[PDB]
């Protein structure tokens, strides 16, 4: 069963780069690390199981970038239009960027760590001539889009 | 020219695979290390002490077949390959050269 | 003594060559995960090589000389190039080669077909100057493409403006061009479309004015060719009097209305010789039966059930 195909005003390689740049750059500086990298550090320490993405933050990031003169492709409008796909994109950006824990958590009692460690040992033996998993399995957090505030 | 037509691939135990390092050289490396027989234990335990190594080795070498079927294929291929015969006589030729 | 060699690498398991005349390299893209003749093609020369046909191979990422078609400079006199489903190639790098060398004295035919959608390529008409006190770099698009009879770019992400610029610059010659295939190019929009980015527009009036004597057009899988857009072809019928063979098949949009009025205005030119609309779910069966009955086309194909277009050997050398 064949399908026709069309062009659309979106590019997910570009928007993936926009998302990860946002994720490592933004902070609420008017309130005086990057907000989301700090929150991902809290996820790494397993103290927090939810990542709350603010569309307000994406707006302020867009406004900063537009004030610096670059186009920003209005990621807020894009991820209000097709939010389901962008949960996957934001999780890929997080699963790339997320730092190591600063605090120890008695890691050996985690089954998923043990089972994928055993897999890695076996795969090292295989690769020594003697992705590793589906990403959702290793993704402990849950990701949510918080709406735009009225302004 | 010919666009593809399918066929079914298949795999079985074979003398080359049986002569690879994980084959009989694994036995020569590990059998005397892992099997131990003692007058301190009954016959059933000692027989199990033999069998456990060969069963694990047979599985790790060729996990398709049951242990009894594996033994039958080993006996028949041992009966019917010249390279395996050369290797087997070479073991005792080496012991004769000791 | 070998003049013509073919290799069809169905599966995988783990200096001067003046004699040669035609090299056909075809691969199962699923099984083959490298490029067999890579060292041979970049290092050697094949100076009498008339035709080259490479499909299904995977270009290495580690070698920009491969990816920039630097090896492809090795082969003058190359009467035809066909290159299809070469997964890690790009038409962009190819056009960058075509910009900066008079690589071929003569191509009679070119056929390029990348598989996956790389970003938009526009014709890179930028002629830089090192200084205005120094020469602008001579751009070899004209003398490279001046010879072409057959241009085929199916699936290649070329923008509509890029093709118009190829015609307005007269890099494509027109007086010699006879068959044009631009099917499956998502970056083509026709002038009547209100929804666009301007550099994806194809100005069919300019194009058909330029290269009027062409015989054979292929617009299959060109979903952008809705019924409204076909009106541009209707009014540009006077410029395509040489056209005999028209493939627009596997278009899921095109209603029989546009088909009929196109053939009717074409009849004001004597039927069209041949037309293909296999898989076009919207052409009404009674309309195509009228096309047969009133004899507006000598042959028309309406195998609605034909799911795919790549007939091996005839339409494509991508393997199976």
């Amino acid at each position: 069963a064949a399908l026709p195909s069309i062009q659309l005003p979106v590019d997910y390689n570009n928007l993936f780069n926009e998302i990860t740049d946002f994720l490592v750059t933004f902070k609420q500086d008017t309130l005086s690390g990057p907000k989301y990298m700090a929150m991902l550090q809290k996820v790494a320490n397993r103290e927090l199981n939810s990542v709350i993405i603010d569309l307000d933050d994406i707006l302020q990031y867009q406004n900063e970038k537009f004030l610096q003169g670059t186009q920003a492709d209005d990621l807020v409008s894009a991820i209000q239009q097709n939010a389901n796909h962008f949960t996957e994109l934001f999780c890929r950006a997080i699963d790339n960027n997320m730092p190591l824990p600063t605090k120890e958590i008695d890691y050996k009692d985690d089954v998923l760590d043990v089972i994928l460690n055993q897999r890695r040992l076996r795969n090292e033996r295989m690769l020594s001539d003697r992705e590793l998993f589906p990403p959702n399995l290793t993704r402990r957090y849950f990701l949510y889009f918080k709406p735009l505030s009225q302004n | 020219a010919i666009t593809a037509r399918k066929r079914r691939p298949q795999v079985k135990l074979t003398a080359e695979k049986l002569l690879s390092d994980k084959g009989l050289p694994y036995v020569l490396k590990n059998a005397h290390k892992r099997i131990r027989i003692s007058s301190k234990k009954n016959s059933y335990d000692n027989l199990s002490n033999i069998i456990q190594f060969y069963q694990l080795w047979a599985h790790e070498l060729f996990p398709k077949a049951k242990f009894k079927d594996f033994m039958k294929i080993c006996q028949t291929v041992g009966k019917t390959d010249p390279v395996l015969r050369e290797y087997r006589v070479s073991l005792f030729r080496d012991e004769m050269g000791m | 003594l070998l003049k013509k060699i073919e290799l069809i690498f169905v599966n995988s398991l783990v200096v001067i060559y003046s004699e040669l005349e035609k090299i056909t390299l075809i691969c199962d893209k699923k099984k083959i995960k490298n490029f067999p003749l890579c060292r041979a093609l970049l290092r050697g020369q094949f100076p009498l090589l008339q035709k080259l046909t490479i499909t299904g191979v995977t270009f290495p990422m580690n070698n920009q000389d491969i990816m920039n078609f630097q090896w492809l400079l090795n082969f003058p006199d190359l009467k035809e190039l066909w290159i299809e489903d070469n997964d890690n190639c790009e038409l962009s790098k190819f056009l960058q080669l075509l910009k900066f060398s008079n690589v071929w004295k003569n191509l009679e035919k070119l056929t390029f077909r990348e598989n996956k959608l790389y970003p938009i390529v526009n014709l890179d008409e930028d002629q830089p100057v090192t200084n205005d006190d120094e020469v602008p770099s001579m751009l070899f698009y004209k003398e490279n493409l001046q010879n072409l009879e057959k241009l085929d770019l199916m699936g290649t992400s070329i923008s509509g403006s890029a093709l118009t610029r190829l015609c307005e610059q007269e890099y494509l010659d027109g007086r010699k061009l006879r068959s044009l295939n631009i099917g499956n190019c998502p970056n083509i929009q026709f002038p009547n479309n209100h929804a666009h980015t301007a550099r994806m527009i194809l100005d069919v009036n300019a194009v058909l004015k330029r290269l009027s004597k062409l015989e054979e057009i292929n617009l299959s899988h060109l979903s952008s060719l809705n019924d409204s857009t076909m009106k541009s072809f209707i009014i540009n019928v006077p410029f395509l009097e040489n056209l005999k063979r028209l493939d627009i098949s596997h278009n899921f949009e095109i209603t029989g209305i546009s088909i009929y009025e196109f053939l009717k205005k074409f009849q004001m030119d004597q039927p069209l010789a041949y037309l293909n609309i296999d898989g076009c779910s919207q052409v009404s069966h009674i309309t195509v039966n009228m096309i047969r009955a009133q004899n507006l086309v000598t042959q028309v194909d309406c195998v609605y059930e034909r799911d795919v277009w790549r007939k091996f050997g005839i339409n494509s050398y991508s393997y199976s």
